[PDB]
């Protein structure tokens, strides 16, 4: 799992890398960044990653009742 | 004043109504002729609502209600100006002063509903902002 | 004329009120108030012109404009009449009833084949009518643009033959047609130049702006006429 | 063939069977139209048009306006026709037989050289003779504007 | 209290719809201009030598097919719209006996 | 349907053709056959064409109504469903409908006659000419469809021509021609369940006393599939029908409750009883005034005839398929014409049958 | 921003017993809306079978032992409910869910190509 | 629960209910009929009324709508008319481009980017070229960079003509749409004259552009540029000063700077909120450092501010376009490296090493050194970026595409909260939601 942060303050970009397995959850950054609500919703849809703390996690791209996570 | 010419017009327009409905019913090709898949009745897919494609399943603002409700008092004010129109000369100054008084009392109603802002939709549910205040110890 | 138009208003709101489609039934409560609100403004304007001639006859109003056309003294009423006329026919920029981007075809999103044409024809009978009514109330109706040109043209025909009366009828309807055409042009012209007006700001326009002005004039015209001893009588 | 009877028989048939509020509002419009049309012919053309302008244009479309607000939810052919036929038999509103069977005329005269419409006389008397009736009416209209807002307005 | 316009000037523009009447006037200027419409199919919009359209297999002036069944185009094709089957011709030439383009699968890309 | 319409991937016909199927039986698969469904734009043809094309069997569909055939193509992959314009007064077209085929199906038939065709020309002349041309075109198997009471001795014209139609097929094609005699087929947009749902049914008491046996249109479509793909059914006659006996008068009333339609049914014209000599007269007039197929005189005689089961013929147990009862399928075919939605199961429908007959 | 109807927070449970209470609670929620599922989706079967087939799918996972598998099967358990309630799936999907349907002998599979 | 639901005054103790003929319990078995004997008031705040949980009126602003300029299913939960909650259901245009790129070389993966944002076609393929060239440790020659700036602004003009004018069309102004779309026809002619396709020109590629400009293209970009300034004025005539336009936009869709940075709003829906940030300045790329141009920053964060900023970005594009017409240098348009750029056909048919490289470039592809990148550009919609992961092979291992519209559409609920249905139409137009990018 990779995060890209933008600092409009100092005109800089930083990248956070954090791993995950198929069953191990990852903390949700939605409480900090509201813009990750849909980016986390998309990652689960295409990778099946469990995001702990997300207010509403569901399919966003694939059809309803789509079996399997496509980008695996 | 004769109105037998007017009567024939109203009768013809009444006849024109039956013609518009039935001309469709006699010129459209038979359902068998086009595709036979069914009539409008059985073809419930064709005889249904339009919801842009996806099938789905009035607590209107009180401001809209007061717009319609206040239409009725203001309409009876306008319709009761009709007698003054065709008698403006023969009532003279007396009927003109009465007419102005008839309008002033109704205007005091216009003032009342202008000050309360009754017709404004308002936004009481949302558009809230707050001050972030630190609570140091 | 005002009574007949209000029956048509009842016809419009009935289209959606017998339907369960959400888009079609949406355009009833907003349709009802828009026509209700701008009916007071259209009714009062007609009554001010009728007050200046003291007659509720269409022919008397037209003939009363021989020396002057009511667009010169009552220019603001003509703008108010034309604005109101747009709303009553639901034409843009007062288009929120049948707004394609907002409510698709409005009530007509459930109409097809004959019910669509009859309802579509009604909207354009009103456009022709309300354009003719603006010509009658403010631009003299069938009166000529020039009395001299009218006189010179008719002197080429003999009044003892039916050919004279065809030419006069063609002329007199021609003057009305040219005046009416200018407003059927303006129905289209304003549609190509003004973005659609939001409904909530549309109901407050006729009540908080137009109506006070229209009542202000209806207490103004009798005052000016009385001051100069010019109260009208039907000759 | 006084066809005004057949319009009301249809109207009297649907008043006995109406279920929802759509048909109830239809009985209103189906009653004014015979009232307007029977006033246009015969008695008073002025009050046929006043009724259309004031009832249909003002108070009828208010009913359908609030019906869309209120809600939209949720007999036997022998008894209806039997009732309608029984209702149909006796239609003499008054029992002065001579007054209903003998015709009358009036004689015109030329003494009135200032001929003007009825609405001219009604305005002549309402704005002069009965200016109190006119002024109380604007007072009753004023109370309604206040009365509507106090009943309905929330805050 | 710091508006430069007087009250009457701001209300004359407001009541007489100053910018709307201008907006109408600019639209009416276009009414007396030459439109842009061309009467297709009697006229055609411009084309350039680089334009991509329908596919065609070419020849040499001598008449021999230009394709030597090299299968390059099949390997570039982003949509895999090309199917080539080849072998040595009857006279020894390296020619193709089957060559299809799925014109409903091609993206008209020119690769 | 299922996943494979065949029992084997190699199938040899009467003519020495060896047809090898490829694939798993889905859209991209093939069966090697090539049928020809006549009247595939008809009610039964659409289901029959759909099932054949669903499994990769090329189907030639002769048509005359240009627009009515367009929706047939969705069932097959590219190049599967082919269209041949034809007219039964044209022979060349029919000789091209069956040119490359390996199965010929004949669903052409009528119970009404027209200004250009009579019942004699359609139920007898067309079927004969098809079988004569299908035989000369080297087709291994022919399947024919007739009425449920095919009886050349019937006074009714429909069963007079339908009964003779069976003979002229075997007298033209030969003793291999299969024959199917379905009962009244009920389905979505079916001619049978239509007149039961039609509101203003003039002469209801005259028409609805006729008794029949319901049968699923899909099972008829699936039965025709098993017949074409099996060579052991050649020369056999099938009488397809259901078990439970239903009368239209029972159905027209059981339907009435599902539709949920006091004063109204009598006022709306749901019941329109009629003296028979009038019905023979009005239906007589519409034969030459109406431009559309109306309930004609010959159909009136059929209302005097209940369904007859020719017990010497075969049924669904020969095909190893359980016939489907109208109890479980009546509801889903009246939902188009139909708080909580009222859903009728098999038990709900059977109980509703009891209420209709109870006085 | 606010969540949609019938939404729940995504928390990774750490106790086995805690999950079963959530699992059992969710089961009646499926059962409670069963009649509405038929009404909203216009299903051709009575609500009894709708309640019937819901129960079977819960049992299919009954015997999982490891905890991290338990959560993900519960996280996806809620999501399928939330979509079903809010009418997000179309009628085609729900019909095909409940419209689903002994193996052939060796000769029979051999005869028709097998797998 | 799910299906239904159920004091300001002193709790008053009433005991000993009695009438003149007896006490309550003496007639309590008959008081169910006497409605004046009901002890249960219907105005008490504790009155139990079992009311069903009727769901809020939920309109389906479904795909078949002129407002939905793609395939959108917008679910609006409103009290009356003021919108409480909105649930955008994207994915109706999900085609799995990211899954398909992993099976194709870098040269075949390029056309997948013209099909993300249908209207900003060349800037789409500029961000894939920049990312791959960054991974390839290669730099486009001088003329190539000017061409990508020249068509980086022609594409920006193409986008705003599509976005600003279709936004006005939803609001009601039909005519300004038509005037601008003839400029789009004139600009698409430049797309077709250099590449061969009006829309999906695979012109910009890793290493530069496909072909050189045809003779006389510069003299057509100029002749269009002399007149185009008047075309913007005639658009600003009908909209900028129109009181009906300002009633539809001023005060609608307001966004604070704190909210914009949190939701990652970029491009114009961040400078409307007052933040002066622009990616052509933060990380200048492809000759954007050579030309001189200004940017416009809003102050009210509403739709009218974003309307003004876009109309300024029109005139700043027309200011860059002229400079690229005057500063255009001569030389190669692509890297002089035949191991990443195909050799010219004439050299291919005459030089042996050119034929070898032409062969291996069109079948095997070119290898990209292992690693990863995140390349962002100032797309016309906002900040568009790709996260490409390389594995030393000729096919990208991963390619995540960060579409500006996707991050905007998330913030729709946070902005539309407290607005009416005619106001939602404005907010969608002010976001520039082409749903190819949203549903990549
Ligand atoms: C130019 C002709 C205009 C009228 C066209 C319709 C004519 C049909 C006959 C209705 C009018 C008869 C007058 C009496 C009103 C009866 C209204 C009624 O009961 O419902 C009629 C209509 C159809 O429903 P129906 O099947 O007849 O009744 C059971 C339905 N649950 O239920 C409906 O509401 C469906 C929509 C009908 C809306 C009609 C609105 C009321 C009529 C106003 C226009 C006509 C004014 C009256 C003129 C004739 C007066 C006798
Ligand atoms: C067809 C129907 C007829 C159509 C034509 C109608 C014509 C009648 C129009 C009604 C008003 C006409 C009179 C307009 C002049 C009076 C208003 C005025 O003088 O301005 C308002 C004035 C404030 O002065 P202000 O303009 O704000 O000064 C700012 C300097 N920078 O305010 C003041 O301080 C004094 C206001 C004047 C008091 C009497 C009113
Ligand atoms: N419930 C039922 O439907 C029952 C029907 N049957 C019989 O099954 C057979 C198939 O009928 P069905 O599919 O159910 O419904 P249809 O009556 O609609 O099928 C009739 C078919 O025959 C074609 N047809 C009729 N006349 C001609 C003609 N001159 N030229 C070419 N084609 C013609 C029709 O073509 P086109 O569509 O283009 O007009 C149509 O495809 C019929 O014979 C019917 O009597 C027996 C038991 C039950
Ligand atoms: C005024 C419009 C002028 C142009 C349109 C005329 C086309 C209509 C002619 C028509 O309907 O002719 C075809 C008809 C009948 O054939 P059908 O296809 O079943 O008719 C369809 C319409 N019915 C079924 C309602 C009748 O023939 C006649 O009745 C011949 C006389
Ligand atoms: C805008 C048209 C107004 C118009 O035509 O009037 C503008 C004026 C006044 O003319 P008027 O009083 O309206 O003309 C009515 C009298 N007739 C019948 C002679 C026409 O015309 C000129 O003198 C120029
Ligand atoms: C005469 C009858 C036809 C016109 C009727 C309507 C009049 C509208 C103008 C008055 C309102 C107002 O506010 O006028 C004043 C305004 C605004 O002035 P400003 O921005 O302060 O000027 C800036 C400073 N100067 C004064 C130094 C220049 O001028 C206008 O916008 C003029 C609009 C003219 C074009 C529209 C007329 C043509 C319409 C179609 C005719 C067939
Ligand atoms: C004394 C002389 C009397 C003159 C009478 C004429 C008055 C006309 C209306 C003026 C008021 C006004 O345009 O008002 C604007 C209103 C409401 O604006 P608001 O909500 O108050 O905000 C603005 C004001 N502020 C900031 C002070 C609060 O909405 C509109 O945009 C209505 C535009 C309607 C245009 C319809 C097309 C015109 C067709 C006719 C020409 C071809
Ligand atoms: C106005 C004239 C109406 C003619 C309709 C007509 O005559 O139609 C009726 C006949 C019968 O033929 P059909 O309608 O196809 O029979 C099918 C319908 N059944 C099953 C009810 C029989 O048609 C003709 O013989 C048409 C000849 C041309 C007549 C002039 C046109
Ligand atoms: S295989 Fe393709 S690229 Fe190669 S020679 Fe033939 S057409 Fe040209
Ligand atoms: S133009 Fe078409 S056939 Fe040629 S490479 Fe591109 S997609 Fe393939």
């Amino acid at each position: 799992v990779v995060y890209n942060l933008l600092s409009v303050r100092h005109n800089s970009r930083i990248r956070i890398k954090t791993y995950a397995s198929e069953v191990s959850p990852v903390p949700s950054v939605v409480p900090l960044f509201q813009g990750a609500n849909w980016f986390e919703r998309e990652t689960y849809d295409l990778f099946g990653i469990f995001f702990e703390g997300h207010p509403d996690l569901r399919r966003i791209m694939t059809d309803y009742g789509f079996q399997g996570h496509p980008l695996r | 004043m004769l109105q037998d010419l007017f009567n024939n017009y109203v009768i013809l327009v009444g006849i024109l109504g039956l013609i518009f409905l039935g001309v469709n019913y006699f010129i459209v090709e038979s359902p068998r002729m086009d595709e036979n898949n069914g009539n409008i009745s059985d073809y419930i897919e064709k005889s249904g609502p339009f919801e842009c494609g996806f099938s789905s399943f009035n607590p209107i603002p009180i401001a809209f209600i007061l717009v319609a409700l206040l239409f009725l008092p203001f309409d009876l004010e306008v319709s009761s100006m009709l007698p003054y129109i065709v008698s403006i000369y023969s009532v003279g100054i007396y009927g003109l002063i009465i007419f102005i008084l008839f309008l002033l009392i109704l205007i005091v109603g216009f003032i009342y509903e202008f000050n309360t802002k009754s017709l404004s939709i308002t936004t009481i549910l949302h558009k809230k902002n707050k001050a972030l205040v630190k609570n140091l110890y | 004329l005002l009574a007949s138009g209000s029956i048509g208003v009842f016809g419009t709101v009935i289209v959606g009120w017998m339907s369960n489609s959400k888009y079609t039934v949406l355009a009833t409560v907003r349709t009802t108030a828009q026509l209700i609100s701008y009916e007071l403004v259209l009714t009062t304007v007609v009554f001010i012109i009728a007050l200046i001639v003291s007659s509720l006859n269409i022919n008397v109003i037209i003939e009363s404009q021989y020396n002057i056309w009511y667009i010169i003294p009552f220019f603001p009423l003509c703008l108010i009449f034309f604005i109101s006329a747009l709303a009553e026919t639901a034409r843009p920029p007062f288009d929120n009833v049948e707004a394609e981007s907002e409510l698709v075809s409005g009530h007509m999103t459930e109409l097809s084949a004959s019910p669509f044409v009859i309802f579509f024809l009604s909207e354009y009978c009103s456009m022709v009518l309300m354009s003719t009514l603006t010509a009658i109330f403010f631009f003299g109706g069938y009166l000529p643009f020039s009395n001299t040109i009218h006189h010179l043209i008719l002197n080429l025909f003999d009044q003892h033959s039916i050919y004279y009366f065809i030419i006069e009828g063609i002329l007199l309807s021609g003057y009305l047609a040219i005046k009416a055409n200018f407003f059927m042009f303006s129905f289209v012209w304003i549609r190509a130049a003004a973005p659609r007006l939001r409904y909530d700001l549309l109901i407050l326009f006729c009540w908080y702006v137009l109506l006070p002005i229209v009542f202000a004039i209806v207490v103004f015209a009798p005052g000016i006429l009385y001051c100069f001893d010019a109260l009208p009588v039907i000759i | 063939m006084n066809l005004e009877i057949l319009d009301l028989s249809i109207l009297g048939f649907y008043s006995l069977i109406s279920s929802n509020s759509f048909e109830s509002i239809a009985i209103l419009v189906a009653t004014i139209m015979p009232v307007i049309t029977e006033l246009w012919y015969n008695y008073s053309q002025l009050f046929a048009l006043l009724y259309t302008l004031i009832y249909v244009g003002a108070v009828v479309i208010l009913f359908v306006f609030i019906l869309s607000v209120i809600n939209e939810k949720e007999s036997g052919l022998f008894i209806l026709i039997l009732v309608l036929l029984l209702d149909d038999l006796d239609d003499n509103e008054s029992n002065d037989n001579d007054y209903n069977n003998v015709y009358i005329t009036d004689y015109a005269d030329w003494f009135n050289n200032y001929n003007e419409s009825d609405l001219s006389v009604i305005g002549n008397l309402l704005f002069t003779e009965y200016a109190l009736l006119l002024l109380i009416i604007s007072f009753i209209l004023l109370m309604s504007i206040i009365g509507l807002i106090l009943i309905v307005k929330k805050d | 209290e710091e508006s430069s316009e007087s009250a009457l000037s701001k209300a004359t523009k407001w009541y007489l719809l100053s910018e709307i009447f201008r907006g109408l006037y600019i639209t009416l200027e276009m009414y007396f201009r030459a439109p842009y419409t061309i009467y297709y199919p009697f006229e055609k919009g411009p084309v350039s030598p680089r334009f991509r359209g329908e596919h065609a297999l070419r020849r040499y002036p001598s008449g021999e097919e230009r394709c030597i069944a090299c299968k390059l185009c099949e390997a570039v094709c982003p949509a895999q719209a090309i199917t080539i089957e080849a072998e040595e011709r009857i006279d020894g030439s390296r020619r193709t006996y089957k060559y299809d383009i799925d014109m409903t699968k091609c993206i008209y890309c020119g690769y | 349907v299922s996943t494979f319409p065949l029992k084997s991937d190699i199938n040899i016909t009467k003519s020495g053709k060896t047809l090898l199927s490829v694939g798993q039986g889905g859209r991209s698969s093939r069966t090697g056959f090539t049928a020809t469904v006549f009247g595939g734009t008809g009610f039964l043809g659409r289901v029959v064409v759909s099932k054949l094309a669903k499994h990769g069997t090329n189907v030639v569909v002769p048509f005359r109504n240009d627009r009515a055939r367009r929706q047939l193509k969705v069932n097959g992959d590219l190049g599967v469903v082919n269209f041949v314009e034809f007219d039964i007064r044209n022979l060349k077209s029919i000789e091209d409908s069956v040119k490359y085929s390996d199965i010929v199906i004949n669903l052409i038939g009528t119970e009404h006659f027209s200004k250009n065709f009579s019942i004699e020309d359609v139920n007898i002349g067309a079927a004969e000419r098809i079988a004569k041309a299908a035989k000369e075109a080297g087709v291994s198997r022919l399947i024919h469809v007739s009425s449920y009471n095919a009886n050349p001795s019937s006074s009714s014209d429909f069963y007079a021509t339908k009964g003779i139609g069976e003979q002229v097929v075997r007298d033209n094609f030969g003793p291999d021609a299969t024959i199917v005699r379905p009962a009244p087929m009920y389905f979505r947009n079916s001619p049978f369940l239509n007149e039961l749902l039609q509101i203003k049914a003039l002469g209801g008491n005259v028409i609805f006393k006729k008794e029949v046996y319901p049968v699923h249109a899909l099972q008829v479509g699936e039965a025709i599939e098993r017949i074409a793909f099996d060579d052991a059914t050649a020369g056999q006659t099938y009488e397809l029908f259901g078990k439970e006996r239903y009368s239209k008068k029972e159905l027209r009333e059981m339907i009435k409750h599902i539709i949920h339609i006091g004063y109204y049914p009598y006022s709306a014209g749901f019941y329109l009883p009629a003296p028979e000599p009038f019905l023979y007269a009005f239906a007589l007039i519409r034969q030459y005034i109406s431009s559309q197929p109306r309930f004609n005189v010959d159909q009136l005689k059929r209302s005097h005839i209940n369904q007859e089961i020719d017990q010497s013929a075969k049924t669904f147990t020969d095909l190893g398929m359980v016939p489907d009862e109208l109890s479980e399928y009546l509801y889903r075919y009246v939902k188009p014409h139909i708080q909580n939605r009222t859903v009728y199961s098999k038990e709900d429908i059977e109980k509703l049958r009891d209420y209709v007959n109870t006085p | 921003t606010n969540p949609t109807a019938f939404a729940q927070t995504t928390r990774y449970v750490k106790d086995s017993t805690e999950m079963r209470t959530l699992v059992l609670n969710l089961y009646r929620r499926y059962l409670r809306h069963s009649r509405g599922f038929v009404n909203n989706y216009n299903l051709d079967i009575p609500a009894s079978q709708v309640r019937t087939k819901i129960r079977q799918e819960f049992e299919r996972q009954r015997f999982v032992k490891d905890l991290p598998l338990k959560n993900v099967l519960y996280m996806k358990a809620q999501m399928e409910f939330q979509e079903l309630v809010n009418f997000w799936k179309q009628q085609c999907h729900v019909m095909q869910y409940f419209e689903s349907i002994k193996g052939d002998s060796f000769v029979q599979k051999f005869l028709k190509g097998a797998q | 629960n799910d299906f239904y639901d159920v004091n300001d005054f002193f709790p008053v103790q009433v005991d000993g209910i009695e009438s003149s003929l007896g006490k309550y319990e003496e007639f309590a078995k008959d008081a169910h009929e006497w409605e004046s004997w009901n002890l249960q008031n219907e105005d008490h705040p504790e009155y139990p009324v079992k009311r069903t949980k009727i769901r809020h009126f939920t309109l389906n602003f479904g795909p078949q709508h002129p407002a939905a300029h793609g395939v959108l299913r917008l679910i609006l939960e409103l009290h009356g008319e003021e919108i409480l909650r909105s649930d955008p259901h994207v994915g109706l245009l999900h085609r799995g481009t990211e899954k398909l790129i992993e099976s194709k070389t870098y040269m075949q993966a390029l056309p997948y980017f013209d099909r993300l944002d249908y209207v900003s076609m060349m800037t789409n393929e500029q961000v894939f070229s920049l990312a791959v060239e960054k991974l390839l440790n290669l730099e486009v020659p001088e003329r190539g960079q000017y061409i990508r700036t020249l068509f980086g602004e022609i594409t920006r003009v193409l986008n705003h003509l599509m976005s600003v004018l279709s936004h006005a069309m939803d609001v009601g102004a039909l005519t300004p749409f038509l005037w601008g779309f003839e400029e789009r026809e004139k600009l698409m002619e430049f797309y077709e004259r250099v590449s061969g396709a009006r829309l999906h020109s695979a012109y910009v590629r890793p290493g530069g552009v496909s072909q050189d400009l045809p003779a006389g293209l510069l003299d057509d970009i100029y002749m269009w540029a002399t007149q185009f300034g008047d075309r913007l004025d005639e658009t600003e005539e009908l909209l900028t000063d129109s009181r009906i336009w300002k009633q539809r936009t001023i005060g609608i869709g307001e966004v604070t700077a704190e909210d914009a940075l949190n939701y990652g709003l970029s491009g114009v829906m961040l400078r409307g909120s007052g933040v002066p940030f622009d990616i052509r300045k933060s990380q200048p790329y492809d000759a954007y450092d050579k030309v001189d141009f200004d940017i416009a920053v809003g102050t009210k964060g509403d739709c009218y501010d974003r309307y003004l900023i876009r109309m300024t970005e029109f005139r700043q594009s027309l200011r860059i376009i002229e400079q690229c017409c005057n500063q255009m240098p001569p030389g190669p348009v692509k890297v002089e490296d035949f191991k990443v750029a195909p050799p010219p056909r004439a050299l291919m048919k005459e030089d042996m090493e050119a034929l070898i490289h032409h062969f291996l470039l069109y079948t095997k592809g070119y290898a990209v050194p292992a690693g990863e990148t995140y390349t962002a550009i100032e797309a016309p919609k906002g900040e568009m970026a790709v996260y490409v992961v390389s594995d030393g092979s000729e096919r990208p291992y991963r390619c995540k595409i960060r579409a500006p519209g996707f991050a905007h559409l998330g913030a729709f609920d946070h902005i539309a909260r407290g607005h009416f249905l005619p106001d939602a139409v404005a907010i969608i137009g002010t976001m520039d939601l082409v749903f190819g990018e949203v549903d990549r």
